[PDB]
């Protein structure tokens, strides 16, 4: 609705006499498929695909932030459409800082030239922000408020049918006698991130050359869905966050 | 390949000061790549080791 | 640092704790206690003030610890109330033991012990309060002490504790004749007080007052409390109001 | 502590305490050193 | 001193240009400002009036401050929590002095390298007499200026090197034909308190979150006036259940109505889209899910 | 962030907080059980999970639910050190009140006193909060049916109804649906089976998921006795609803 | 502020018309002076008020020397102080660095400390010299002396600390008088009035109360500045400070 | 800081960062607010529940001390009520003992302040996570209010607020404030600046309101005896409040 | 006599009585000083009600001769707020002007479509119904029509309400 309508059509927009939305936030665990999703939308419009992280900008050298974010802006303007990806700004979340170590201070700079550049001044023309991040609670106030920005999404971990999906996806992938078996691992896969799903398939797939058969039959697929469940608690703290 | 530390060819943190070795690990993910050049990396397999 | 415990000692064996509670007397008000020949007046300043703020119910930094000897106030105020309570009750140990009244340079002994022994001994705090000891006793007549928060005493004929230390001492002592009437005694202490004071208009409200008098009442050491009326009418004498 | 300067300071005193040795442990050419205090300089100079 | 062209040659003085030129730019965007609709005009003209008498007033008219006898005014601080248009405000009074809008930034000031920052600072100054009278504004000074001043490594001194650098010119030592500096940052916090001070940079103009219905009229009154909504939904309405919303809030509410219109393929915004709007984009809610115990 | 703070419980942050209390809050679900406490017109009931997941364990003993005196029943949600370390205070307590005052402690008043001493807890800094929500359930000998939950801060309210676990907030909804739509603070059933079996109802509605003898356990306070139903008790109610 | 006038003039003029003076009466000369107190007081305006009178060079150093690099390094220019300050003797340098840096560097040591730690330094050795002194009055300004760093700070190598004071009530009226004819004088006298309402905090404040209230009258549209317009004036930059401390009496000791 | 992990250490600008931080704290909490009138005191907080299931009816927040001196909080729930409970405790051993009934409002707010005092005296407990407002009357000093800070200094007032809507109610009551105010006017006063703190949530019945005013020898719980005065305490009905809201 | 004693709410009231008074004699110039007079001394915004309606009332009227009838609608509601949810004792009488006040400056921005929100069922055909309003409204659709023929026929018989 955001980012795919009025970079496509501007002009229903227009007979609407309001502004186009532009801004979005998107938070949630990782592997919950945020970048995917982000480039998906832009993908469809064909528009050109900027991935920045927030902390490969972030040197010793003050004023390195400001200055790669400042060329980045102006060469998206000639790659119109065009939607640059935000890739964690909890690298450069929070606002208090302006004192002690030159690092604390080093996020404000990156932050304050930020604001006017979303704010159109400057001028966002067919570019689109889309902001991911790990972290909404350690964020800047002024980079969250609404206005910079017109959906929150919170995107839980996957579904209980949504799974589902994830599943059909994967499992399409792989040659198989057919399985249907996914009903019970499914269930078994509770708490599971999209990362988790993926490696399911080709652990079950790796089971099924060690007892060399070109495919998966359901007896592997129940293999691997409890074994890394256990492995993701043991190397996990199971993590909280919003 | 054995490629040994990876705490100096392409560190997480950018707050070590590399220019060259940043273009190394630029690299890392082209050699990734170009394993799939002849379906899958069965045949052009790659082992790493990093110390932290 | 050394700032973590008062057993610890600096390379040059001062200790910050000290110079820090030295520190908090000076960030609550002015106090002002004068000896004059005809009786020591005691004045202190009101460090809050709200415009529905009360401070009609008590004087927040006056404390009489016996019917003798009060007390001038300045530091933390909860830091005070329990020194004000040992003080007073030390007192009337004298009175119980001896039925006679405390001398003065015993009382501010016992709080100078206390205080140090907090230093000297254990985990616990120093307590900054600084007292300023307003007394009559037959071993030197009027007697006007103050206690360090660093835990000894020195006799006076005029002290200033609390905020701006150095500007009511040379203007106080500038105005100093060896004699003193008990009414210059007072006008005294209200004009340092206004220069001193950052509320330009210094009212009734602001004030604390207590002259303690046996030229009054002779045979009895006799402290007295003025009124806001009694205050409102001495500021217009003076010409602040 | 950003640039410009990294090697300046390290090459310069190093290469000082080099030719005063080198001469050889002459008691004709003296040396005098004015200096603040030990803790504005390095803890061995070149060192007793 | 000034720059001057050398032929290549000769490698002698031909002909001279301007000093406007060889720096850095005088506007990062267009001279003209991007809203002609306003929402400066519309929104916010209470807070707006006191701006405009400071900063539009001197340089269309000498003869104004001449009859009192007064001399032009002192620097000018916008501050008051995020989504208070003073971005908006500051350029939409600037177009209409017909000034030329320094903008740039004082981001810009910082740099990697030594010595060369506070070299930008002492340029702008200089440039923006070449070409005034012409508004001058940086548009933060929320890290030019600090809580504490800091120089454990160098890279903190240079800072603290900017904002001496600042103040020293806002004095004037060549005057200015200027409104003196405009400044914006979002709080006090970050600002020194000692070192602003009036004097010097005395106008100074809390913007506010928590409003009046007549503030929010106005923000309403720029809606009404880009799309004009159906006479049978009630915009005031919309108003009277409004008790501390930010002029980022209601900029957003018209967004999202006009989303839901994207969205039900019509071609108007009805009094139902608000009522979506008016539930969201708000936050909070979430102080209550395990917290009791700290009431 | 942390710099002292989160390792002390005399530690304040700036704003005001103590971390490590709030730690506690999230050491609770570290069980995975969920619990529902609902009130009737001459009960109340408090249902609670029954994880039996290894069959090398023996299912009876299994259960959170216990007996704390004669008309008190508490549900512990979290950690089994603190389960039994909180029942041992409580029954304690208990027995205490009973001789002190010669006549029994009240939902409230047990719910009250377990809080100050957990408050205490938090004052000083050789003791540590007891991470557990404790919810004490009993049918009053002068004010009838009552819950009083016990959070690990030591905040206590009385309650309609309750849920506890991670899952808490599918079982907040159903139960803010259920009052509101009657415009009566409790269950209209003067029977105490039916408002068990519709306790029973409203969890495996809320939940999403179905449940088995075997993932169930059930306290049930009436006025002037308590008793936990067995597994076969438990049994005879599903069947009622299953069909009715 | 007349007793820094005073000062200003016995320490700065004196030494430089007639050095033989001096030299016969007392013994040695002054290296300068440190300016220090509350910001606003003006101590920049009235150094460059002492340059003028002198027929003195001027500069006027503005900050840290690093900056100027269009010939040379600023590392450099300190060097050439000396050398500049000579020829075109006599001078007066307003050698400025406020010290926002802070008492950070003061202890300092460590970081890019020490560029700035040599040019001020080096800058010292010009002055007192090895022979020969360039210029006696090179002129140190700052808001704190805690702020100073130790070597500039330590007397006899530079003289004279003179501290200006938030400004008296004698003051107030005195920077109140000289505007005040510039502007509009008003009827029945309450020059008076706003010195007494009143005492501002630094010099900066007394000048922006009086630009402030003929703001009030040119808005109506008046030529004259009445009574009125000064009471709104004064109350407005009073509520700044204000604002500030208010809690101070409420949730306190 | 390095005095803001310390319950000891002052440091060379004062106090500890933790009565500072306790101050905060009390700032998270609820507004609440007392205003003193010429023949009574009205004690007026809020309620929410965080949960419409909840009942916080039978939780207490204006609570009576003594029939004589009521007490309301702001600032963490726990905290107050184990002060409380020393405080009634405290009030039998200090004046009911030597009077054999009630202390006076001063004598208590003194001693109620002694705890919190205790609680900073040492390191290693913290200070009382609340302030307290303490109202109550004697004859020998009339009617009279306070605030009990757990900085364990204390302080009289004509009205006063304290939780986190106390910099708006604080300036409301100056204004409409009165040299002569009646039961009813504080009452009305009290309404409108709690109103302020919540709206569309704001009903007198999650608004608990109570008074120590006058005697009452109806609430006495014995009768008889003329020569004895009844509570000057009186919790208020939600019928009576939704009076006074229906009113306004 | 009292500027020596100014901070009542009484003279807050005096400077109004001068904008009206200066309103009349036909001077906008020093109504609008003792509009900010009052305004300024009106910090103190917890002193009465009443006060506090006549005094977005007196700034409307001289807002809408400054031509601003967007700032004259602002002032003109808040104004009506006050009466309509204060008691009634004559606020009744205060109301009504107000109303027909809000209307005026709509009319003069030529937007029939927020005029026609004011017209409802619920205080301007219900709690106050008047020949004012229907004066007013009968003006409004004129002027969009751009009819003078139908302004001739209301003026006449509404000129009572005009006047
Ligand atoms: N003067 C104004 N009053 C009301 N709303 C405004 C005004 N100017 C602009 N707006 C609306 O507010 C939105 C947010 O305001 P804007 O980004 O200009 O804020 P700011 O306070 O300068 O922010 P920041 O602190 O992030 O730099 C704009 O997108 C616009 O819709
Ligand atoms: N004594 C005075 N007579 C008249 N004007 C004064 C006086 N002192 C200060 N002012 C005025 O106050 C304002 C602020 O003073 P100025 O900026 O010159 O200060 P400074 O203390 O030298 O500053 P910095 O620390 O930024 O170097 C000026 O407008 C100045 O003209
Ligand atoms: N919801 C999902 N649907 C499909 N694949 C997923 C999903 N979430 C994660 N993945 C897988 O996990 C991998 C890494 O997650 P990524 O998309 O990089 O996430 P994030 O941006 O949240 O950190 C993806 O490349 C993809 O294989
Ligand atoms: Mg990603
Ligand atoms: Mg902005
Ligand atoms: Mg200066």
């Amino acid at each position: 609705e955001v980012i795919e309508l009025p970079l496509k059509n501007p002009e229903i927009f227009q007979r609407v006499g309001i502004k186009p939305p532009k801004g979005v936030l998107l938070y949630g665990p990782p592997g919950t498929g945020k970048t995917l999703l982000a480039k998906a939308v832009a993908a469809t419009i064909g528009a050109n695909f900027i991935f920045s992280p927030a902390s490969g900008i972030v040197d010793k050298y003050i004023g390195e932030s400001a200055r790669i974010i400042r060329e980045m802006f102006a060469y998206a303007k000639e790659h119109e459409p065009c939607i640059i990806f935000m890739d964690e700004v909890d690298a450069i979340g929070g606002r208090r800082f302006s004192e002690g170590t030159s690092a604390d201070r080093e996020i404000q700079r990156t932050l304050m030239e930020l604001l006017t550049q979303m704010d159109g001044f400057d001028n966002l023309g067919q570019t689109k922000i889309i902001m991911a991040t790990n972290r909404p609670d350690t964020l800047d106030p002024a980079l969250l408020r609404p206005g910079r920005l017109d959906r929150k999404v919170e995107i839980p971990l996957p579904n209980e049918a949504g799974r589902l999906e994830i599943f059909k996806i994967h499992t399409a992938k792989v040659k198989k006698t057919g399985e249907f078996d996914f009903e019970a691992a499914v269930k078994m896969s509770d708490g599971f991130n999209g990362a988790d799903i993926r490696n399911c398939a080709t652990e079950a797939g790796f089971f099924a050359i060690r007892d060399d058969r070109d495919h998966i039959n359901p007896d592997d697929l129940m293999k691997a869905v409890r074994k890394v469940a256990e492995v993701k608690k043991l190397e996990g703290t199971i993590e909280y966050q919003k | 390949i054995f490629i040994d530390e990876l705490d100096a060819i392409g560190t997480k943190r950018f707050d070590s000061e590399k220019s060259g070795d940043r273009e190394v690990q630029r690299t890392m993910l082209e050699l990734l790549n170009q394993l799939d050049g002849f379906s899958s990396d069965d045949r052009v397999k790659v082992l790493a080791a990093t110390n932290r | 640092r050394y700032d973590s415990r008062t057993t610890i000692f600096s390379p040059e064996g001062r200790l910050y704790q000290v110079e820090y509670a030295l520190e908090s007397i000076s960030h609550a008000g002015t106090a002002i206690g004068i000896m004059a020949s005809d009786g020591i007046v005691l004045a202190a300043e009101r460090k809050v003030t709200s415009t529905l703020l009360e401070q009609d119910t008590s004087t927040e930094k006056l404390y009489k610890l016996n019917d003798k000897i009060a007390v001038a106030v300045a530091g933390l105020t909860a830091d005070a109330e329990i020194l004000i309570n040992t003080a007073r009750i030390h007192a009337q140990n004298y009175l119980k033991t001896y039925n006679e009244d405390i001398p003065v340079e015993i009382l501010v002994r016992r709080l100078s012990d206390i205080k140090q022994g907090y230093t000297q001994h254990g985990g616990l705090r120093p307590f900054g309060v600084s007292f300023i000891y307003a007394g009559y006793d037959d071993r030197y007549g009027y007697q006007l002490y103050t206690s360090n928060p660093s835990g000894n005493y020195t006799g006076w004929k005029a002290i200033s504790v609390g905020a701006n230390t150095s500007a009511a001492q040379t203007l106080l002592q500038m105005d100093y004749k060896d004699d003193m009437k008990v009414d210059d005694a007072i006008e005294l202490a209200l004009k340092t007080l206004s220069k001193t004071t950052d509320s330009s208009a210094l009212t009734y409200d602001r004030l604390e007052f207590a002259t303690i008098r046996k030229g009054a009442n002779d045979g009895e050491v006799y402290q007295k409390i003025f009124k806001p009326q009694e205050i409102k009418d001495i500021l217009v004498k003076t010409g602040i109001t | 502590s950003n640039s410009g300067g990294e090697r300046e300071i390290q090459r310069t005193m190093l290469e000082l305490l080099n030719q005063l040795d080198g001469f050889d442990d002459r008691g004709d050419v003296k040396v005098i050193m004015a200096t603040n205090k030990i803790e504005t300089l390095d803890p061995a100079l070149i060192r007793p | 001193s000034m720059s001057v062209a050398l032929h290549r040659h000769s490698n002698a003085l031909v002909d001279i240009l301007p000093p406007d030129s060889d720096s850095s730019i005088s506007v990062m965007g267009e001279n003209e400002k991007p809203d002609v609709t306003y929402a400066d005009v519309g929104g916010l003209d209470m807070q707006k009036q006191e701006i405009r008498e400071a900063v539009e007033l001197p340089l269309v008219q000498a003869d104004l401050y001449e009859q009192i006898g007064i001399d032009p005014p002192r620097g000018v601080l916008l501050y008051g929590p995020p989504g208070t248009g003073k971005t908006m405000l500051v350029k939409a009074v600037a177009n209409s002095t017909k000034a030329a809008f320094i903008r740039v930034n004082g981001s810009e000031f910082v740099h990697k390298y030594l010595g060369e920052g506070p070299r930008m600072v002492r340029d702008v100054f200089r440039l923006a007499r070449e070409n005034a009278p012409s508004i001058i504004f940086i548009d933060e000074v929320d890290s030019i200026a600090t809580k504490r001043f800091d120089a454990q490594t160098g890279s903190d001194r240079e800072v603290q090197r900017i904002l001496i650098e600042l103040l020293t010119q806002m004095d004037g030592f060549d005057q200015s034909t200027n409104v003196k500096v405009i400044m914006a940052t979002n709080r006090a916090d970050t600002l020194d308190p000692a070192l602003l001070r009036p004097g010097r940079l005395d106008r100074k103009i809390e913007f506010p979150s928590l409003r009046d219905r007549r503030e929010r009229r106005l923000i309403f009154g720029t809606i009404a006036s880009k799309m004009s909504l159906a006479p049978e939904a009630d915009l005031d309405s919309l108003i009277i259940r409004n008790d501390s919303l930010s002029g980022a809030v209601i900029a957003a509410i018209m967004q999202e109505a006009g989303l839901r219109a994207v969205r039900k393929n019509r071609y108007v915004i009805l009094q139902s889209d608000l009522e979506e709007a008016y539930a969201t984009q708000v936050k909070t809610d979430n102080t209550v899910d395990k917290f009791d115990f700290y009431k | 962030s942390a710099a002292g703070y989160d390792r002390h419980i005399t530690i304040f942050s700036p704003e005001g907080r103590l971390y490590q209390v709030e730690y506690a809050f999230k050491a609770t679900n570290q069980t995975n059980i969920n619990s529902l406490a609902v009130r009737g017109k001459d009960c109340t009931v408090v249902i609670s999970q029954k994880k039996v997941p290894d069959k090398l364990l023996d299912p009876t003993t299994v259960s959170y639910i216990f007996c704390i005196s004669r008309t008190i029943g508490m549900v512990v949600n979290g950690p089994i050190p603190d389960a039994r370390n909180a029942a041992l205070r409580a029954k304690a307590e208990a027995a205490e009140f009973r001789y002190k005052y010669g006549y029994d402690m009240p939902c409230d008043v047990l719910a009250k006193r377990m809080a100050n001493l957990s408050q205490i807890y938090t004052q000083r800094a050789y003791m540590r909060p007891l991470g557990v929500i404790l919810t004490f359930v009993s049918v009053d000998e002068e004010l009838g049916p009552s819950i009083y939950k016990t959070d690990p801060a030591g905040y206590y309210v009385g309650y309609k109804a309750t849920a506890t676990g991670p899952k808490q907030q599918e079982i907040t909804t159903n139960l803010e649906n259920h009052f509101k739509k009657s415009k009566i603070d409790h269950i209209n059933e003067e029977s105490w089976e039916k408002v068990v079996e519709f306790a029973i109802t409203h969890m495996i509605d809320a939940l999403g998921t179905e449940f088995s003898k075997n993932d169930l356990e059930v306290g049930v306070a009436t006025k002037d006795k308590f008793f936990t139903l067995s597994a076969e008790n438990i049994e005879e109610r599903l069947v009622a609803i299953a069909e009715q | 502020l007349t007793k820094q006038i005073k000062e200003i003039k016995e320490v700065i003029e004196l030494p430089v018309k007639h050095p033989e003076l001096f030299e016969s009466l007392g013994i040695a000369q002054p290296k300068g002076v440190i300016l220090y107190g509350p910001p606003g007081t003006g101590k920049t305006l009235l150094a460059r008020a002492v340059a003028h009178h002198t027929d003195c060079k001027f500069i006027r150093v503005s900050g840290a020397e690093l900056v100027q690099k269009y010939i040379g390094e600023g590392s450099r220019m300190v060097r050439e102080l000396f050398v500049m300050a000579r020829e075109h003797a006599p001078s007066i340098i307003f050698m400025d660095e406020i010290d926002s840096i802070g008492s950070t560097r003061v202890e300092g040591s460590g970081g890019g400390d020490s560029e700035v730690q040599r040019t001020m330094l080096e800058l010292l050795n010009q002055l007192d010299g090895f022979e020969t002194s360039k210029n006696i009055k090179i002129i140190m300004a700052t808001n704190r002396l805690d702020i100073l760093d130790p070597a500039l700070l330590r007397p006899g190598r530079i003289d004279r600390k003179i501290e200006f004071p938030p400004p008296s009530v004698a003051a107030r009226a005195e920077i109140l008088r000289i505007h005040s004819r510039k502007m509009n004088l008003t009827r029945g006298i309450n020059l008076r009035k706003v010195a007494e309402k009143m005492n501002g905090c630094s010099g900066a404040d007394v000048k922006g109360v009086c630009t402030e209230a003929g703001m009030y009258a040119l808005r109506e549209r008046r030529i004259h500045v009445t009574q009125e317009d000064f009471e709104l004036a004064v109350g407005k930059v009073m509520n700044k400070n204000q604002e500030t401390a208010i809690s101070v009496a409420k949730l306190f000791k | 800081d390095r005095y803001s992990f310390s319950l000891t250490t002052f440091s060379p600008s004062g106090k500890l960062g933790q009565i500072d931080y306790a101050l905060t704290a009390v700032k998270q909490g609820v507004t609440s607010l007392g205003i003193k009138a010429t023949n009574g005191v009205v004690i007026a907080t809020e309620k929410k529940s965080s949960s419409p299931l909840a009942m916080s009816e039978t939780l207490s927040k204006v609570s009576l001390l003594t029939p004589d001196i009521g007490a309301v909080y702001s600032g963490m729930g726990p905290d107050y009520r184990v002060l409380v409970d020393k405080s009634r405790k405290v009030a039998h051993t200090s004046y009911k003992r030597i009077y054999g009934e009630y202390p006076p409002t001063k004598l208590l707010v003194s001693e109620v302040a002694k705890i919190m005092q205790e609680a900073t005296q040492s390191g290693g407990v913290r200070p009382f996570g609340v302030s307290l407002l303490i109202a109550g009357h004697d004859e020998f000093n009339g009617f009279s209010l306070y605030q009990v800070d757990p900085s364990g200094s204390y302080f009289p007032w004509k009205a006063t607020a304290i939780g986190k809507g106390s910099v708006a109610a604080k300036t409301f009551l100056e204004k409409r404030w009165n040299d002569e105010l009646e039961l009813e006017d504080a009452i009305h006063i009290a309404l409108l600046t709690l109103k302020e703190s919540v709206e569309g949530e704001f009903n007198g019945d999650t608004i608990e309101l109570a008074i120590i005013g006058d005697e009452n020898p109806d609430l006495l719980g014995y009768t008889g005896i003329p020569t004895d005065k009844g509570p000057r305490f009186r919790k208020l009905t939600s019928q009576e409040i939704n009076d006074r809201l229906e009113a306004l | 006599e009292f500027k020596k004693l100014d901070d009542k709410p009484s003279l807050v009231d005096v400077h109004l009585l001068e904008s009206k008074v200066y309103h009349k004699l036909r001077n906008l110039a020093k109504s609008k000083a003792s509009l900010t007079a009052a305004r300024t001394a009106a910090n103190s915004i917890y002193c009465p009600t009443q006060t506090v309606a006549e005094l977005d009332l007196m700034s409307g009227i001289l807002h809408c001769e400054d031509k601003d009838y967007k700032t004259a609608f602002s002032y003109f509601f808040e104004s009506f707020e006050s009466y309509h949810n204060l008691t009634t004792h004559n606020s009744y009488e205060k109301a009504c002007q107000v109303l027909k006040y809000m209307l005026l400056s709509k009319i003069m921005l030529n937007l029939i479509d927020d005029v026609k929100n004011i017209l409802n069922a619920k205080y301007t055909k219900e709690t106050y119904q008047s020949r004012g309003i229907d004066a007013m409204k009968a003006v409004a659709e004129a002027y969009n029509n751009r009819s003078l023929l139908d302004f001739n026929t209301a003026l006449k018989q509404y000129e009572k309400e005009l006047m």
